[PDB]
């Protein structure tokens, strides 16, 4: 019971940490569509 | 010669006018593009 308990605990650590990285990555892609937009406005700057 | 002078003044003054007008027309033509830029940077605030 103790051994499988430890295994479930560490598994929860894995879950939390992976999930951390995931939320991070979706943040990243949000920033990528941003700097894509800011690019859009800098090209509109060029053409202006 | 008086007709001469007064006409020269008409012409200087005429081109000066069409300059002022042509400028304002350009001012509009630019404030359009600069306006669109400003819109897109609001969009980049959406993305952020």
């Amino acid at each position: 019971i103790s051994q499988s308990e430890t295994y479930r605990r560490r598994r929860q650590e894995w879950e939390i940490q992976r999930n951390n990285a995931e939320a991070e990555l979706k943040q990243i892609d949000a920033q990528l569509k941003s700097l894509a937009v800011r690019r859009e406005a800098a090209v509109l700057q060029k053409t202006s | 010669t008086q007709f001469g002078s007064t006409l020269q003044n008409i012409i200087e003054r005429q081109d000066a006018e069409a300059l002022n007008a042509l400028l304002q027309n350009q001012a509009a033509e630019l404030i359009l593009t600069n306006l669109s830029i400003q819109d897109k940077t609001i969009e980049e605030l959406d993305a952020e």
